[PDB]
């Protein structure tokens, strides 16, 4: 990644251990994705393609549901440079 | 004559029709048919843009119609089971649908203009095509002719609305008036699969022995038989597929001949519909004016 | 060795118990009258394993299907015996040229009604819902009859120009069935529209417009001369008469002429033979017959003679009259149930009048 | 043409395992399941075990679950009953019966038990074989005026089963009363058999019981004598 | 405390048909069986007929096999005796009698009150 | 002749107690098979119960080589049946067209055969009445059993019936005077059905008919060069006229003819606004309840295997980076572990958005496939 | 798992018997009905409790009410006198009924009663049985008691009742009373009392030792 400034800018597929140190946990989620982990909204009175307006910070993430059947749900709500779009994906496992 | 309406729409970009949200469905190749029209029914939405990983683009677009093709062509007997629509995948059954009509998928930039989108909707005979920035490359919205009526009405208030408005229907020749497709309340949902397969229309309001409207029977209903499971049983009447919203609706929204075109226009966009029936007092079938029609007339 | 009778249990099988006790006075053979369910079906089950009853009471429509299958006998009537008889009850009961059944009793339907509600009988079937809409503020009804069988249903069918088969010369065409024409349509159309607007109940059937009648809960009834009996115990200020007009032309019922068939299994031919020709078809054992439960209209001259004082019967001769003799033909059978399975779709709103018919018209001869 | 002969029985010492069979000749064992029944002198019959070798299956009984394993030889078409710590109360005999699963009507799932074995009978007794011990029951001297007088022999405590019983009067018996055999608590059996004579023929006519034990060559006469 | 009564019977002309009747109450009478016994002037007690629980046996002696007959009734918890085709030399006290046996078909019998049933 | 929505033709063929006619649906034309069967002719008791109890037993027998039963439609003067119906006709009429047959068709329709009458027997019928002309072909060359349970009618009655109406057909037993007939009629019939399909010609062919039950009766057939004897060994033991000695199910499946070309589907066992819409329940990322230093090796794990080009900025932060194969240009994303509780661990994945290239397909539709290849190796 | 639980009875020849067979549980029409002659094979009558096995005729007949099965045999012809047995075959284990015997109908006789004392062969041996006779009784159903030196004594009794005569139809009881010869020092008098149900006063014999 160009884009990128790591500390490690050797981008290899070796080059990932867990024999670090740091014994550091992960940090916490915000508390806005709370809602996200339990409840999405839809809009009922509106039009089922439209949707209620989503945070700025549940974007590019994903939305899986469980397998009911061979499908894989995923989604996420990305957003272009002034509308939203919610992709909805389907694929087969 | 249609100099407002055409500047209009050459001047307003198609980046305006997208909505804030949208809820934007699109189903891999590799995916059972069986499944994807489930998965419209649980969305709602009537629409998905296919992917086709094995090539990394769109392929196609599967929607109602191909669900009646589906319906129409593997389907055989109500007691059998429709194993065809089990075991048949969207890149297996599109191979066989589409061995003799080679069609790509048409879109449009969202930064072009709402007239190319207009005469791309009417020329390639399609209700419903998506938009894909060709900077990044994704798909952001599915544009309809409803979509954009609601787009249009809402700024028609200037001073020069009767260019045309104020004449009549029948002078101004709106709509086929010629070969009207028709059923009775008695037929049953397969012979209203096949004239959707023969014709390319998209409604078949029903009659009485007389011709006298008492519902309408559109490709919309269709996937209700699929959301209540029934979609093997399609030797029923149109009636009893025709119950499942009796306690909802209120009629069939019938215009006359010798109305304004601008009162249908705001009777079509404030119900939320697709086409109207026009009749007499007797209440027959003369024909049926349609989206795509309107915006023919407008586009001229 | 013995004789055993089967006739439908509305009939006066009694009276057929007594003339099997005069019999057995008279040679010592018993005779053991049963009434079984749906006989017309069970009979011919039973009668081609070689057992079962002897001899068969029913209408001449069944016994062309009998007899194409080798169930029943053929009988040699003597020609003072042909004499004492209708010659048309003679032709009601050919098949082939061949006679196969001794004629008992001509039944027709006619209508029945409650002076004391009903003063008046209606000339005309279109005003029966404009009578109800005065009788249901009054607690009662117009007219309640079997609707789950299409024997009673087909008059009003039939009045505006239905048909079941084409009779032209001696032969009835089995392709030209008239189930399908505009007035059938009508006749169920205007049956459909009596339940849909209130004026009858779907669900009645033989036992709840008997049991109605006999209460005084309908004003009217359409039955056969054999509920008489049934009338009477109830004490109802009852009256006959003849069938009303439906658009200007008169119900066309079916003649229904009951018979006697002879199994051709049985060995006792001879003695059910001597027994009906010399007991049943007199003076003195069709009265026992009629004082349980009566036939209507008989074969017999000499009895129909003294029999003919009755309005009631001159009422119901006058509807055989004006209605039509049932073919005996066995595409009957294929046709009974077909129109049956048309008229119940119809009455309870599962099939519209023409996908009815149109199954009634596809099933008419065949099935 | 039928037959489900038995073999492998007799008398077997409980703690003793045995094994008895049932030639399945006529049928092929494999397609039906072979039952075996339980008949208790005196009582009815009993279900104890099946074999079903077309699907693999076996089934047991309650009271006798995990203790008798049943198995079948579709090579020979026999099946064996294999029992293992028997009781005492599984004294009976053993019918051999094939059972019909199949649909021989539309309506009807037949699922009877169409032809039987002769069945073998099996004896349970921890006493050994014994002779039997006759003993003479005397007629009383008093009696009512114009009564016949019973007179009768007793078998006590014999081992096994079979026992023929006959009389010095003639080989034709008239007024015979042979009863079934008793087990009492010591585990052998007893044996009455009375014959009604009248009571003139008590001083002249004189009767000899013939007490015939064939498994243990017991062949005993005991006359009878009215005596105070 | 049990009770017990007879009724029917007197002089009645031979060849002809008597009815006796015998009922007992305060007790279960379903479980229990009923039966009736004679008593010849100049002869011991001798049986007549017995009747079962719900109707398994209806069993006679061998003089009165195919002339009497005996019935039961569970509602008003009485017994019947169809006496037919009797005889001159038949006259004599008729019991009635109660079945302590519980549980079992067995029976012990006591006889309560007899009606003196005399012919002419 | 019009049943539910289907309309009746010409006469397909006769039974031993039933009608075959061909029914045509109105509208799409589809071919049905009806099954008339006469009440008049054949009738036990004729209780509606019964045939409440035939609508519950005869349509849930459905397998692949067993014609399927659609329903039973009652009728004062017959019972008609929808069976489905095959073009190909039936197995004697193919073996009167083609005359012998090769051994690899012979035994690929024995198998089916035999695969019929074991799922029959599984399901505790038998199809007495069996022969080539109750046996038919599809369009796909298949075998078809035509009736499995409806000849017992002919058995119940009278087992003179059976032997008077089908004497070429008929087991030793039952012609000798047996009362029951069981399933050794049926691998007897499926042993004269082998016969046919490997000869030809029927093994018990007489024209005098109490020759013909002599000949049923007696063991012997006649034998051609034209067959190998690996399956004359196999047709001695499932043609014999005692049963004690005849062939089972299991002892066709041990003999070595019958496992040369065995399908493994044959045999289920081995051992012997307007429209409505429904809430879903969406989650976020991958919730596992391990250590989370196990999980980012993990993750490496699954994407090492998929050909991927990563680097690290923090311990659990991962920009990873794939090239297409067809499309030239390269997708990015990232992926991020949380700590909701000390117990599970979340996976949430981020998109970054492609700066200054035009890249041709699509960016989140190649984003949604960076993460539906990861989430099957994970299955977390 | 389960029990079944039939009647029993009596009748003549050619009378309509009827057995009912109550199920525990609730099974479909799989019940079966086995008649086994003493000392013989049980012979199937009707597999599935209403159609008839092939072999013996239409005289027996089986309805179905719920879970009480029923097995009715019209016109008894004198062959069908044997052993009835219920079968519950619907469930995983199969159980049998208790099963019903169906005996001839008989004139009551009154039951002979002769006592029997023990002979002095068996008194030096340690062990003497004392037996009571019942003759020619009807029907199967006694209660013998031993009221041995007044006092009721039960535990030692084993009665032992024979089948119905060819042509007598008559029944034989015998209950042997074992002791020892150390227990005839607390006895004085033996007694034998039977109640039958056709005798009027019960009667019982005693025979004094020692004469
Ligand atoms: N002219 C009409 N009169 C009465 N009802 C109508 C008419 N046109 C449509 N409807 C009803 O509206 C419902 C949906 O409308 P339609 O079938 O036209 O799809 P649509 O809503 O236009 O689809 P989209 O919103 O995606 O364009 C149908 O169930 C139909 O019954
Ligand atoms: C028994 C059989 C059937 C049945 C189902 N399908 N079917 C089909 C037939 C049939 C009868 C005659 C046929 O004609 C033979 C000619 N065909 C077509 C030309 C090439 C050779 C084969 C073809 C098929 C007969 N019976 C049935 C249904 C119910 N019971
Ligand atoms: N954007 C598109 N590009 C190419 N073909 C399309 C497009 N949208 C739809 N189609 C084709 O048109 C058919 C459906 O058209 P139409 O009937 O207008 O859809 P709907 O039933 O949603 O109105 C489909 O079979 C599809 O193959
Ligand atoms: N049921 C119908 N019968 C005849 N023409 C129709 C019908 N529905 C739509 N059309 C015509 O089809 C054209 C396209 O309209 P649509 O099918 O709504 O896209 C217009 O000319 C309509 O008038
Ligand atoms: O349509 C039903 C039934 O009607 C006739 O049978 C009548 C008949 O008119 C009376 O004589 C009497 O028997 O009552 C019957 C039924 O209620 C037809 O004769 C019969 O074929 C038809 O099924």
């Amino acid at each position: 990644d160009l884009s990128s400034s790591p500390p490690g800018p050797y981008g290899q597929e070796m080059y990932a251990f867990r024999s670090a140190a740091r014994f550091k946990s992960p940090p916490i989620l915000p508390p806005h994705l709370l809602q996200v982990i339990l409840n999405k909204d839809t809009n009922i009175s509106c039009d089922p393609a439209l949707l209620p307006e989503p945070n700025h910070v549940m974007l590019n993430h994903l939305y899986a549901l469980s397998i009911k059947d061979s499908v894989m749900v995923l989604s996420a709500t990305h957003r272009y440079k002034k509308k939203y779009v919610t992709t909805l994906l389907y694929k087969p496992i | 004559n249609n100099s407002v309406y055409t500047s209009f729409m050459k001047s307003h970009r198609c980046y305006d029709l997208i909505p804030t949200s949208s809820k934007l469905v699109v189903f891999d190749t590799s995916l059972q048919v069986k499944k994807a029209f489930f998965a419209l029914v649980t969305n709602g939405v009537r629409a998905a843009p296919l992917w086709d990983s094995k090539k990394q683009s769109f392929v196609g677009m599967l929607t109602i119609t191909d669900f009646i093709n589906i319906l129409h062509r593997y389907y055989k007997s109500a007691l059998v089971q429709i194993y065809e629509l089990e075991e048949h995948k969207i890149e297996t059954w599109r191979e066989v649908y589409l061995q003799d009509s080679f069609k790509p998928l048409v879109c449009i930039s969202p930064n072009a203009s709402l007239f190319d989108a207009v005469s791309s909707l009417i020329r390639n005979k399609i209700h419903r095509l998506p938009v894909i920035d060709p900077e990044s490359g994704n798909t952001l919205y599915i544009l309809t002719h409803k979509r954009i009526l609601k787009f249009l009405k809402l700024f028609i208030t200037e001073f020069p609305k009767p260019e045309f408005m104020s004449k009549s229907l029948e002078e101004l020749q709106i709509g086929t008036y010629a070969n009207i497709a028709m059923v009775r309340t008695t037929t049953p949902v397969y012979v209203a699969l096949g004239i959707f397969v023969q014709h390319r229309v998209s409604a078949l309001p029903v009659v009485d022995e007389k011709g006298r409207v008492v519902d309408i029977y559109s490709k919309f209903d269709v996937i209700n038989l699929a959301a209540e499971k029934t979609y093997n049983n399609l030797d029923v009447s149109v009636t009893k597929a025709l119950q499942h919203r009796s306690h909802y609706f209120e009629g069939v929204l019938k215009c006359y001949l010798h109305e304004t075109l601008e009162t249908i226009i705001n009777r079509l966009v404030e119900a939320e519909v697709h086409r109207l029936v026009v009749v007499d007092e007797n209440d027959v079938v003369k024909g049926i004016v349609s989206l795509s029609d309107i915006l023919q007339a407008l586009v001229l | 060795g013995k004789l055993v009778i089967w006739i439908n249990g509305d009939k006066g099988y009694n009276g057929l118990a007594e003339v099997g006790k005069k019999f057995e006075k008279d040679t010592g053979i018993k005779v053991t009258v049963e009434h079984p369910d749906k006989l017309e079906e069970k009979f011919p089950q039973v009668a081609a394993t070689g057992d079962g009853p002897d001899i068969i009471f029913w209408a001449h429509d069944r016994f062309g299907g009998y007899a194409q299958s080798g169930l029943l006998a053929e009988i040699t009537p003597a020609a003072a015996f042909q004499d004492k008889l209708y010659p048309f009850t003679w032709d009601a009961v050919r098949y082939n040229g061949k006679l196969i059944a001794y004629p008992i009793a001509v039944e027709a339907l006619s209508l029945i009604y409650n002076k004391d509600l009903l003063p008046n009988p209606p000339k005309t079937w279109e005003e029966i819902p404009a009578l109800d809409k005065e009788l249901k503020a009054k607690g009662k009804s117009a007219l309640m009859f079997n609707l789950q069988e299409p024997y009673f249903t087909w008059p009003l069918i039939a009045a505006d120009g239905g048909y079941a088969f084409k009779y032209e010369n001696g032969k009835y065409d089995i392709k030209d069935v008239g189930v399908d024409n505009a007035g059938a349509k009508a006749g169920l159309t205007f049956l459909v529209d009596l339940i849909k607007n209130k004026h009858m109940n779907a669900d009645t059937d033989y036992s709840i417009a008997e049991a109605a009648f006999n209460k005084g809960e309908t004003a009217m009834t359409i039955n056969g001369p054999w509920a008489w009996s049934n009338i009477d115990t109830s004490a109802v200020n009852y009256g006959v008469t003849v069938l009303p007009t439906f658009k200007g032309q008169p119900s066309k019922p079916f003649v229904g002429v009951l018979s006697a068939g002879i199994n051709a299994a049985s060995p006792n031919k001879e003695l059910a033979k001597e027994f009906l020709e010399n007991y049943l078809l007199t003076d003195e054992g069709l009265e026992a017959v009629n004082k349980d439960k009566p036939l209507g209209a008989v074969a017999l001259k000499s009895y129909e003679e003294e029999l003919a004082k009755d309005p009631r019967i001159a009422a119901t001769m006058e509807n055989a009259q004006k209605g039509e003799i049932m073919p005996n033909i066995p595409q009957m059978s294929a046709f009974w149930y077909a129109v049956r399975t048309a008229v119940i779709n119809a009455a309870s709103g599962r099939q519209t009048v023409d996908e009815a018919l149109k199954d009634a018209q596809t099933n008419a001869a065949e099935f | 043409e039928v037959q489900l002969v038995e073999s492998g029985g007799g008398l077997v010492q409980p703690g003793g395992s045995l094994r008895l069979s049932c030639a399945a000749s006529g049928f092929n064992i494999y397609y039906y399941s072979i039952h075996w029944v339980r008949q208790a002198p005196g009582k009815g019959l009993e279900w104890v075990a099946s074999i079903y070798p077309y699907s693999g299956s076996t089934s047991y009984a309650d009271s006798v679950k995990g203790r008798f394993t049943i198995s079948a030889d579709t090579s020979k078409n026999t099946a064996y009953l294999q029992m293992n710590s028997l009781r005492a109360e599984d004294t009976a005999v053993y019918y051999c019966a094939r059972y019909y699963p199949y649909f021989i009507s539309y309506y009807s799932k037949m699922e009877a038990m169409d032809y039987w074995g002769q069945g073998t009978l099996v004896t349970v007794s921890s006493a050994s074989t014994k002779g039997p011990s006759v003993f003479p029951l005397a007629p009383s001297s008093k009696s009512t005026s114009g009564g016949t007088a019973a007179l009768g022999c007793l078998v006590k405590d014999y081992f096994p089963e079979p026992v023929t019983v006959s009389w010095n009067s003639g080989a034709l018996t008239s007024g015979v009363h042979t009863f079934p055999a008793v087990l009492q608590s010591s585990g052998l059996y007893s044996l009455s058999s009375v014959v009604t004579v009248p009571s003139s023929s008590l001083g002249t006519q004189t009767y000899i019981c013939n007490v015939n034990h064939k498994p243990s060559n017991t062949k005993v006469d005991k006359k009878v004598e009215p005596k105070s | 405390q049990v009770q017990l009564q007879e009724s029917g019977g007197g002089l009645v002309q031979p060849g002809g048909s008597l009815r006796l009747s015998c009922a007992a109450s305060g007790r279960t009478i379903s479980r229990y069986a009923m039966s009736w016994f004679r008593q010849a002037p100049g002869k011991e007690r001798e049986f007549v007929a017995v009747a079962r629980r719900s109707g398994d046996g209806a069993f006679y002696a061998d003089s009165v096999q195919g002339r009497f007959t005996v019935s039961r009734d569970d509602a008003k918890n009485t017994v019947y005796l169809q006496m037919n085709s009797l005889k001159p030399e038949d006259t004599a006290v008729y019991y009635c009698a109660i079945d302590s046996d519980t549980f079992y078909s067995g029976s012990y019998d006591y006889w309560g009150q007899g009606t003196q049933v005399t012919v002419s | 002749v019009k049943i539910g929505h289907y309309i009746l033709g010409d006469t397909l063929g006769v039974g031993t107690f039933g009608k075959v006619k061909v029914g045509k649906h109105e509208l799409t034309g589809h071919k049905v098979a009806v099954k008339i069967l006469n009440r008049q002719k054949i009738r036990s008791l004729d209780v509606v119960g019964k045939i409440r109890r035939e609508i519950q037993n005869l349509k849930l027998f459905r397998h692949p080589h067993i014609i399927k039963l659609y329903q039973v439609i009652s009728t004062p003067s017959d019972i008609f049946m929808v069976m489905e119906y095959v073009s190909g006709g039936e197995l004697f009429d193919y073996i009167c067209k083609n005359g012998r047959l090769d051994e690899k068709e012979s035994r690929r329709l024995f198998q089916q055969i035999l695969s019929g009458v074991d799922y029959c027997h599984r399901h505790m019928v038998v199809h007495r009445d069996l022969k080539p002309e109750n046996v038919l072909l599809d369009a796909h060359m298949n075998a078809k059993i035509a009736d499995f349970g409806l000849s017992n009618m002919m058995s119940d009655g009278e087992f003179l019936r059976t032997s008077c109406g089908s004497p070429n057909y008929a087991a030793p037993e039952v012609i000798s005077g047996r009362l029951y007939a069981g399933p050794e009629v049926d691998i007897w019939s499926s042993g004269v059905i082998l016969y046919a399909l490997l000869c030809g010609t029927l093994p018990f062919d007489d024209d005098h008919v109490p020759t013909l039950f002599k000949k049923i009766c007696d063991g012997i057939f006649y034998t051609p060069q034209y067959l190998n004897p690996s399956v004359i060994s196999l047709l001695k033991h499932m043609l014999q006229v005692d049963p004690m000695k005849r062939a089972t199910i299991k002892d066709i499946r041990e003999h070595e003819w019958f496992k040369q070309d065995l399908p493994k589907y044959l045999f289920p066992e081995d051992p012997s606004k307007h429209q409505g819409v429904r809430k879903a329940k969406w989650h976020l990322g991958i919730r596992s309840q391990s250590r989370p230093n196990d999980i980012m090796a993990e993750v490496c794990r699954a994407i090492k295997q998929l050909d991927y080009e990563w680097k690290v900025v923090n311990p659990y932060y991962l920009r990873v980076r794939r090239k297409n194969p067809v499309t030239s240009t390269y997708s990015k994303m990232s992926l991020q572990l949380y700590q909701v509780d000390s117990r599970t661990y979340l996976l949430d994945f981020r998109s970054i958005d492609d700066e200054l290239t035009p890249r041709p397909g699509s960016h989140t539709i190649e984003f949604f496939e960076m993460c539906a290849n990861l989430i099957k190796i994970l299955a977390q | 798992q389960m029990t079944q639980s039939p009647s029993s009875l009596s009748a003549s020849v050619g009378d309509r018997v009827t057995i009912t067979c109550r199920a525990s549980q609730s099974v479909s029409s799989a019940v079966a009905w086995y008649q086994q002659k003493p000392g013989k094979a049980p012979k199937l009558l009707i597999y599935s409790a209403s159609s008839l096995y092939s072999g013996v005729p239409s005289r027996f007949s089986g309805s179905r009410s719920g879970t009480d099965f029923t097995l009715t045999i019209s016109s008894l012809q004198p062959e069908d006198f044997a052993t009835y047995y219920c079968q519950q075959s619907s469930s995983g284990p199969i159980t049998f009924g208790q099963g019903t015997k169906v005996e001839i109908k008989r004139t009551v006789a009154a039951p002979s009663v002769f006592i029997f004392p023990p002979s002095d062969s068996q008194l030096k041996s340690g062990t003497a049985s004392v037996v009571c006779l019942l003759n020619n009784f009807y029907p199967r159903e006694a209660k013998v008691q031993w009221k041995v030196d007044n006092a009721l004594q039960s535990g030692n009794s084993q009665e032992s009742v024979t089948e119905q005569d060819s042509k007598d139809s008559t029944y034989s009881l015998s209950s042997t009373l074992t002791l020892s010869k150390a227990d005839y020092e607390k006895h004085k008098v033996y007694a034998c009392e039977v109640t039958h149900q056709g005798l009027s006063s019960p009667v019982t014999k005693s025979f004094n030792r020692g004469e």
